[PDB]
């Protein structure tokens, strides 16, 4: 199985106090998409008729 | 080691261990977040927009750009300061 | 998935103290199991050293080896050393370091062939 | 922009780059017609000449160029750009006018 | 081969329904994409539109209510209707064929690509100018 997110994200430090660090999300760099996961058809049909047999 | 010539009953369903190490896990993540910076400040008002996106009205903004006030180190000041979060952490409190 | 390797010389001279070592991958060392050295003359038949255990046993070799043998076993390092004091240019011979398991010496080494030569 | 004729000159147009874009490059004679020269990133079609290089539109975070090697005083024609942006909306306008003239 | 032929009245009185046509050469009216494009002296273009048959008539959301788009297939020509016509409307007008095309940056089925457009050829323009 391969699962990606493609959206490129740029973390950005906040300082709520003394030492206190907080990362918020900054910048999409690029184009906004949405995550996925792939499998392969025919290994996923097969394993399906293997755990029906 | 093998062992010859040896019948034991196992049964997985009523085992220990598992229970050992359900309560192991859940004991290791509890201890591995007291190190770690609490949130309460962040709990805040926040005031969000739709994300700078050529959106279609039928499917929705994933992700929400939200501005707050926010604590800065001193006391007396406090700053403005953007972020982006998903739908599925901010709710509307109830124009504007 | 056992894999075994001998290492050591295969030219040394007679009346010195020969020393090889097996290094042991693909299983424990500590196994129900015979880490057992065997030797074979060229172009004659085999001829069985002696074993060490990964338990307690202890070890037990061929007595036509006029006890100049001693296989010591190393489960820090999985590996088990054949000793031979006392060579002499007859005692040419490949070497196989193996496993008694509950079939016959499933893994064996290579076999290397040390040929005692002056 | 005013270059010597027969030479290379690189010619940027729009806004800077959000995401993913698509850009279309025409140019415009002095009371005539508009006429296309570039209709992908770096793609032109038929009937029109070769050496009109486009910037790719897979960069983040850049203008959109045109850079045209072996100019001409045929080439005296108002630029326009019209790009296209996966992640800005549609624009009904196109870019503004980016004048090439000769010596 | 194409070419297009504009015709309007050019000197139109304000507050009015202006309307153009646009003859054709060769190739009709239910092949293709048709656009208006319009563009005052000294500035850049505006695309008003493009219409196609079948319900294809996305419009300017700039204007979105005082214009509109059609075709005549009989006669096959490409028409432009307008209402109200007022001082920011003396321009030059153009009626043009276009061709889509598919940018895709993502996952197909998750709609992640858009159909951008080109206006391939011209025509003359018709130097529409308001005044009373
Ligand atoms: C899980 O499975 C899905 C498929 O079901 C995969 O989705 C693919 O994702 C890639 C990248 O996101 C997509 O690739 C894009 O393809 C566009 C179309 O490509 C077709 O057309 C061109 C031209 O006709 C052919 O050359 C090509 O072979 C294809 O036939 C391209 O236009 C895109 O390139 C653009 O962007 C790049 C960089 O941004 C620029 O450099 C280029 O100039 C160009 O502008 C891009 O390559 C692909 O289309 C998706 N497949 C489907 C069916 O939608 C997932 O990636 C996969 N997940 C994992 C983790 O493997
Ligand atoms: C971050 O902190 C600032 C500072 O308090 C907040 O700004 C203040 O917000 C209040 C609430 O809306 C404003 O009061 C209202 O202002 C409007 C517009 O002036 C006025 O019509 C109302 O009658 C009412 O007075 C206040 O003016 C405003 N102050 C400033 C300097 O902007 C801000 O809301 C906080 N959050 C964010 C996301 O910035
Ligand atoms: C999941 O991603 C991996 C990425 O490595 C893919 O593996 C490669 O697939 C290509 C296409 O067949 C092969 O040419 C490579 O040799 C593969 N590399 C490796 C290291 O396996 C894999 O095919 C993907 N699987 C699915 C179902 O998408
Ligand atoms: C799985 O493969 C078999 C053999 O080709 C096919 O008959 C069956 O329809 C497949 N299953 C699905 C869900 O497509």
């Amino acid at each position: 199985i391969n699962c990606t997110r493609p959206n490129n994200n740029t973390r950005k430090s906040i300082r709520i106090g003394p030492g206190q660090a907080f990362y918020a999300t900054g910048d999409i760099i690029g184009d906004i998409r949405q995550a996925h996961c792939n499998v392969s058809k025919a290994t996923w049909n097969e394993t399906l008729g293997k755990v029906v047999k | 080691i093998h062992l010859e010539n040896v019948t034991e009953e196992f049964n997985m369903w009523k085992n220990n261990m598992v229970e050992q190490m359900h309560t192991d896990i859940i004991s290791l993540w509890d201890q591995s977040l007291k190190p770690c910076v609490k949130l309460t400040p962040l709990c805040v008002t926040l005031q969000c927009t739709n994300v700078t996106n050529n959106i279609t009205d039928d499917m929705r903004g994933e992700l929400k750009n939200c501005s707050f006030n926010m604590t800065t180190e001193l006391r007396d000041k406090k700053q403005k300061v953007y972020s982006l979060f998903y739908r599925l952490d901010v709710v509307q409190i109830n124009s504007n | 998935q056992v894999q075994l390797v001998e290492s050591g010389p295969g030219l040394v001279r007679p009346s010195e103290t020969l020393s090889l070592t097996c290094a042991v991958s693909g299983a424990s060392i500590r196994t129900k199991a015979w880490w057992s050295w065997i030797r074979q003359p060229p172009g004659k038949g085999l001829e069985w050293i002696g074993y060490v255990s990964g338990g307690w046993d202890l070890p037990n070799y061929n007595p036509s080896l006029k006890n100049r043998v001693i296989i010591l076993k190393d489960t820090s390092l999985n590996q088990f050393s054949l000793r031979l004091t006392s060579v002499t240019a007859a005692d040419t011979a490949l070497y196989y370091c193996a496993r008694e398991g509950p079939e016959d010496f499933d893994v064996w080494g290579p076999g290397f062939l040390v040929t005692v030569s002056s | 922009v005013s270059v010597a004729p027969g030479q290379t000159a690189r010619i940027t147009c729009g806004e800077e780059s959000l995401g993913s874009r698509s850009v279309i490059w025409y140019q415009q004679r002095p009371g005539q017609a508009p006429s296309l020269i570039i209709y992908n990133n770096n793609d032109r079609p038929s009937g029109i000449p070769d050496r009109f290089s486009g910037s790719p539109g897979s960069t983040f975070g850049t203008t959109a160029t045109l850079t045209i090697t072996s100019v001409e005083a045929g080439d005296e024609a108002d630029y326009y750009c019209h790009i296209w942006d996966s992640r800005r909306p549609t624009n009904w306008v196109f870019g503004e006018g980016t004048t090439l003239i000769v010596l | 081969q194409v070419h297009l032929q504009e015709s309007g009245p050019g000197l139109v009185k304000p507050s009015e329904t202006l309307s153009l046509t646009c003859n054709v050469s060769g190739t009709l009216v239910r092949d293709n994409y048709w656009s208006w494009i319009r563009q005052p002296l000294g500035k850049q273009p505006e695309w008003i539109g493009y219409v196609h048959d079948s319900g294809d008539t996305n419009y300017n959301p700039s204007l979105k209510s005082r214009v509109h788009l059609s075709l005549d297939k009989s006669k096959n020509l490409v028409s432009l209707r307008l209402t109200g016509v007022t001082a920011a409307d003396s321009a030059i007008y153009y009626c043009a064929t276009t061709k889509h095309g598919r940018r895709i940056y993502g996952v197909v089925a998750f709609k992640e690509w858009f159909t951008y457009f080109y206006m391939d050829v011209w025509g003359k323009g018709t130097s529409v100018t308001v005044s009373s």
